[PDB]
RNA sequence: UUUGCUCCACACAAUAUAGAUGGAUACGAAUAAGGCGUCCUUGUGGCGUCGCUGAACCAUAGCAGGCUAGCAACGGUGCACUUGGCGGAAAGGCCUUGGGUGCUUGCUGGCGAAUUGCAAUGUCAUUUUGCGUGGGGAUAAAUCAUUUGUAUACGACUUAGA
RNA sequence: GCCCUGAAAAUGGAUGGCGCUCAAGCGUGUUACCUAUACUCUACCGUCAGGGUUGAUAUGAUGCCCUGACGAGUAGGCAGGCGUGGAGGUCAGUGACGAAGCCUAGACCGUAAGGUCGGGUCGAACGGCCUCUAGUGCAGAUCUUGGUGGUAGUAGCAAAUA
RNA sequence: AGAACUGGCGAUGCGGGAUGAACCGAACGUAGAGUUAAGGUGCCGGAAUACACGCUCAUCAGACACCACAAAAGGUGUUAG
RNA sequence: GAAAUUGUUGAAAGGGAAGGGCAUUUGAUCAGACA
């Protein structure tokens, strides 16, 4: 009919499904923009916390 | 974007041969044993993959992994993983 | 062997099965007539089953034959069976079911010394 | 309402004892049939005369042919029609080669211009303008000019089958 | 009349191709459309973004997935044309849709065999010239596709291969040309002549 | 040499219909080449051979055929409606037809 | 786990088919403009020509295409071989070299065909699989249980174990 | 006249949908074409009507033969029939060499109610015809009694310290 | 909500109006062949992407009776008077 | 020693029910008539 009071919804949509994840290394879905007149290197890298 | 070919090192640690299995322990280990073969004749094989990675390809990632033997880990199945190489030039990037 | 007769035209083959007859077990198939108020059946919508009524009705003539052209006339025992002896071209015996192996036997050879035809000549067949 | 033909129709109110021959009237009418054309008659008399079709008669119909059917004309046209909110007189005029096309296209025009049907219009006079400058609507003068030529851009030839294995042109 | 046809999109109005391709495969007909980037849509792009985005809202209110699906995609924009023109819930739909294909580009196989075009759909036969008409390329790459350029990229080099492939055969006909004529006036020729050829 | 075709290839389109009901027992034919009535009164008459193939060998073959006849033309351009020996089965609809030259009037 | 797997070859069996029956025959771009040929000063160039549909082009004769001979050509084509090269959008296909070999209806000969009885698709395609033989080649792993806790309601996940 | 402004509602969405722009839109004209249990012709069923025909020595006179028209149907009327218990008559009916009952995507007759056969099972009685008689035909009535399911290997089997 | 005359629905399927008690067409024995009604013929879908003359371009165009709505008032859009 | 309902064996079908109508393919199955 209409919430009576206002307020924000709970948590973010653009999180879900709130699943197991398939791997316990989550992935790279993206790396930086490629500049070839550097010299050549990783962009990124693999450790333990 | 679509995979292309692999190129592999030709030793290869056991700490990532053995992320390639489930049950290391009771395995005759046989992971990449052919591919290391392929070095041998003068190289013909891997180079022409090296060398069509350079002809087509419009990004180059690196396979590398951890040492996780020299951590104070238990696990001694390491972690595989590609990272994209930004320095300069498709060329540049296979011969690095 | 029979009379001959105009090609026999049965007009509609398929069995008249009861409304939802295939639905309950309760219901059994044989014909019986929907008289509910909204029913579809009583109402011949399209798609639904047919009904029988007297349009389907069989060739005067060649109504009651059976495929070889013969009427068929249930045969009891041998006096029964020579009903027929002036008739083989127009009726054949159907031997009763009740009628036991050796009678059956004296029935068909005696059908066979009148030229009248058996439809079912090979009941209790002591084979 | 159809292809046109027109006619002479000529009909008189029935004759009497006092009033034996009566006095006779003549209208040209643009109809596709002949039953048609006498309908029309009569609706057009009762608009005009005491008459009906039930105390009158019909004396003589006749359809009459284009003088000169393969001579070009400029047609001023004269035409009542009624509208959703008023009725309307009204001058178009039309460039053919007999009245009987001409009507033909009236009618188109009216319907498609105007939304008029059949029933909603009265032709009240289709005539020949017999020396151009005389001719008014812009429409027509325009074709008029002297050692007048035109070319018919991006012609759109009709396929035959499904698939065609060029690539088609508009040139011409 | 051959086992497939090709159809070069570029040129063509979504639903009368959609709507003659539908009709083919129903009669047993294979076709592959290609290069449907190329197509075009009556109405200016904006109407037809305004339409598309229309499209875009409509999804099932409890669950986005269950809901119409929106694809961006110039050969799937047009596969929704077709598909609407095709009875795609019964199994002779599903059948005559298994013999079509759609494709941006023209990727091989095709770009070998030759392509036909549809004259009932060609817009340059059939919008009036004057009105305002749409690129599916362009409409697609603004509710997010995302490989116009990378189609584009891949057809350029390819129309460069084929005009080589062309300029090589109109080198060889004119030398058949040649040939077709240094026997022209022999008897055999006048004969044939004679007979319509 | 390489083609011996006698006949005309032909396809199975619809049954005979409605918006909404069909009848097998007349079927639609599209006879490949044939654009109007006119051009298909010629094939009144012809047979028509549905051919198909089977598991079950029989009277020596593993190819059945259905036969028919076209008999009246069917709308404004070149389709023909015909009837067959049994109707045709309906997974027919796209599939390929032969029509024949016989009876012949040439 | 009673000799298993894989690629190649034919063989037998099954099995099926959304529907072979001469050929899917490759610029691009424009449409109030173009294609082609030609010349040239190479250009938004000169000159010529074409469209008005594929109603085309190509193929097409021979026991569903048998057995044979010759000639003129030096051309065409099928097949397996071999030379060099191209194609990564799904390349998985295209072009080129050279010898071999079949066919050639380019032209001219010899022989054959009947009785399938006046029609009856009159069987000439390509799908998947199963099992023998023998010509190459190859010689694992996953799971249960056990175990870790970066994981967990149960399954799952993640470790570890000659 | 068409178009545009005037023109604001609640799940995402409806010229029936796709989609259509010298329309696949609006007005109007002209042909062709598709298809109702309707119309025309034909076969067959049944209903009603009009004729014909006792003449034996062969079989239905409620018959047989010619002809014409018609056919929707709730409540409801009437008619001709199907089926069950039991009774009079009859067929000198069936049957332990297998009655009755029960089973059977086997056969056959009837438009149908139903009727007949085969095969399996079974074990002591039972049927056709003319008549007589009624405690005579079920899907429902939150119907009566009995039996059986899905639910489901599910809720659960956790108070009283071990 | 209540009367008048007729025709219908109720008691009635069949074709059309996507859909729907009453609208349109047409009323039903079993069937073959033909022709039509109302309504249609781009594709869904049987049937001309048929002919012809105009009109209309809508940054919420329009698209067929019953019927699933729009009005006063305005426009130097465009058309014909 | 029926039915509901159940187990096994054989056969078949199954992209948000199943079942039904006209029609035909395919598989299985079967009557009759011929001489
Ligand atoms: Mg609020
Ligand atoms: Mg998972
Ligand atoms: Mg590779
Ligand atoms: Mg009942
Ligand atoms: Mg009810
Ligand atoms: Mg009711
Ligand atoms: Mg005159
Ligand atoms: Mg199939
Ligand atoms: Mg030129
Ligand atoms: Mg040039
Ligand atoms: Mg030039
Ligand atoms: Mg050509
Ligand atoms: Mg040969
Ligand atoms: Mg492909
Ligand atoms: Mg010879
Ligand atoms: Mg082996
Ligand atoms: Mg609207
Ligand atoms: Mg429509
Ligand atoms: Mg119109
Ligand atoms: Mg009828
Ligand atoms: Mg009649
Ligand atoms: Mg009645
Ligand atoms: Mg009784
Ligand atoms: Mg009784
Ligand atoms: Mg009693
Ligand atoms: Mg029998
Ligand atoms: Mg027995
Ligand atoms: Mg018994
Ligand atoms: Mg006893
Ligand atoms: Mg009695
Ligand atoms: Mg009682
Ligand atoms: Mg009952
Ligand atoms: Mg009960
Ligand atoms: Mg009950
Ligand atoms: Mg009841
Ligand atoms: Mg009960
Ligand atoms: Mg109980
Ligand atoms: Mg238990
Ligand atoms: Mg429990
Ligand atoms: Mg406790
Ligand atoms: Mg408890
Ligand atoms: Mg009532
Ligand atoms: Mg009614
Ligand atoms: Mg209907
Ligand atoms: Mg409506
Ligand atoms: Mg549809
Ligand atoms: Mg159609
Ligand atoms: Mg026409
Ligand atoms: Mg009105
Ligand atoms: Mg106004
Ligand atoms: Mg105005
Ligand atoms: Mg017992
Ligand atoms: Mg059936």
């Amino acid at each position: 009919s209409h919430r009576k009071y206002e307020a924000p919804r709970h948590g973010h949509l653009g999180f879900l499904p709130r699943k197991r994840a398939a791997s316990i290394r989550a992935r790279v879905k993206a790396f930086p923009k490629d500049d070839r007149s550097k010299p050549v290197a990783l962009t990124s890298f693999l450790g333990y916390k | 974007l679509r995979s292309l070919t692999t190129v592999w090192a030709e030793h290869l640690s056991d700490e990532v041969k053995r992320r390639f299995y489930k049950n290391w322990y009771k395995s005759k280990k046989k992971a990449f044993t052919k591919y290391s073969a392929k070095y041998a004749q003068d190289g013909a094989g891997i180079e022409r993959e090296l060398a069509r990675i350079k002809k087509y390809a419009s990004v180059v990632r690196v396979l590398v992994h951890t040492q996780i033997r020299k951590t104070p880990l238990a696990q001694k199945k390491a972690h595989l993983a590609e990272i994209q190489l930004n320095g300069g030039s498709i060329s540049e990037k296979v011969d690095w | 062997a029979s009379l001959p007769h105009p090609k026999i035209v049965k007009k509609h083959t398929k069995k008249f099965k009861r409304h939802h007859s295939d639905r309950y077990h309760r219901v059994a198939e044989n014909w019986r007539k929907q008289k509910g108020i909204d029913s579809v059946v009583r109402r011949r919508f399209r798609g639904n089953i047919s009904q029988p009524k007297i349009g389907y009705g069989s060739n005067k003539k060649t109504k009651f034959l059976s495929p070889s052209g013969h009427k068929t006339f249930l045969v009891a025992n041998v006096k029964d069976l020579e009903t027929l002896t002036m008739h083989t071209k127009t009726y054949a015996a159907e031997i009763a079911h009740n009628i036991s192996a050796k009678n059956r036997v004296v029935i068909l050879a005696r059908a066979k010394a009148l030229g009248i035809k058996v439809t079912n000549p090979k009941g209790r067949l002591a084979l | 309402m159809a292809h046109f033909k027109e006619y002479q129709v000529i009909g008189r109110r029935l004759p009497t004892e006092s009033v034996p021959e009566p006095k006779l009237f003549r209208m040209r009418i643009f109809a596709s049939n002949e039953v048609i054309a006498k309908s029309r008659y009569w609706y057009f008399l009762q608009k005009l005369h005491k008459v009906k079709k039930a105390s009158g008669e019909i004396v003589s119909i006749n359809q009459i042919n284009e003088a000169h059917p393969t001579k070009v004309k400029n047609f001023g046209v004269w035409v009542r029609y009624d509208s959703r909110s008023g009725t309307h007189n009204m001058y178009k005029e039309i460039r053919d080669v007999s009245r009987v096309a001409a009507v033909e296209t009236l009618y188109q025009d009216m319907a498609a211009r105007h939304r008029a049907r059949f029933r909603s219009i009265h032709i009240l006079k289709v005539a020949e303008i017999e020396k151009t400058a005389d001719v008014k609507r812009q429409y027509v003068k325009q074709f008029l000019t002297k050692d007048l030529k035109f070319p018919l851009p991006h012609r759109v030839q009709k396929s035959t089958k499904t698939f065609s294995y060029k690539r088609p042109s508009t040139f011409y | 009349v051959e086992p497939v046809v090709v159809i070069d999109g570029k040129g063509h109005l979504v639903g009368r191709l959609a709507s003659v391709v539908a009709k083919q495969l129903l009669n047993g007909q294979k076709i592959v459309v290609v290069r449907a980037e190329e197509l075009n849509i009556s109405g200016e792009f904006f109407r037809n973004k305004l339409k598309y985005h229309d499209f875009l809202r409509k999804a099932t209110a409890f669950n986005k997935t269950r809901g119409p699906f929106h694809f961006r995609a110039p050969s799937r924009i047009f596969y929704k044309a077709l598909r609407g023109m095709v009875s795609h819930k019964t199994a002779r739909g599903k059948a005559a849709l298994e013999r079509l294909k759609v494709f941006e580009g023209i990727p091989p196989p095709y770009d070998k065999k030759k392509r036909v075009v549809v004259p009932q759909a060609l817009r340059v036969l059939r919008l009036k010239p004057g009105r305002k008409y749409t690129t599916l390329g362009k409409l697609s790459t603004s509710v997010g596709w995302k490989y116009e350029d990378v189609v584009a990229k891949l057809e350029a080099k390819r129309k460069v291969s084929s005009a080589e492939y062309y300029a090589k055969k109109r080198a060889f006909t004119k030398k058949v040309a040649s040939a077709n004529a240094t026997a022209a006036e022999s008897d055999v020729a006048k004969q044939l002549a004679a007979l319509g050829y | 040499a390489e083609s011996h075709r006698l006949y005309v290839k032909g396809k199975h389109l619809s049954y005979q219909r409605s918006k909404r009901v069909n009848n097998p027992n007349v079927s639609l034919i599209k006879i490949e080449g044939v654009a109007t009535p006119q051009d298909a009164q010629f094939y009144l008459g012809k047979r028509i051979a549905y051919v198909y193939r089977a598991s079950k060998e029989v009277r020596g073959s593993k190819i059945r055929v259905m036969w028919g006849k076209v008999t009246r033309t069917h709308g404004n351009s070149g389709v023909v409606r015909a009837t067959f020996r049994n109707n045709l089965p309906a997974k027919t609809f796209g599939a390929s037809v032969r029509i024949f030259l016989y009876p012949s009037n040439i």
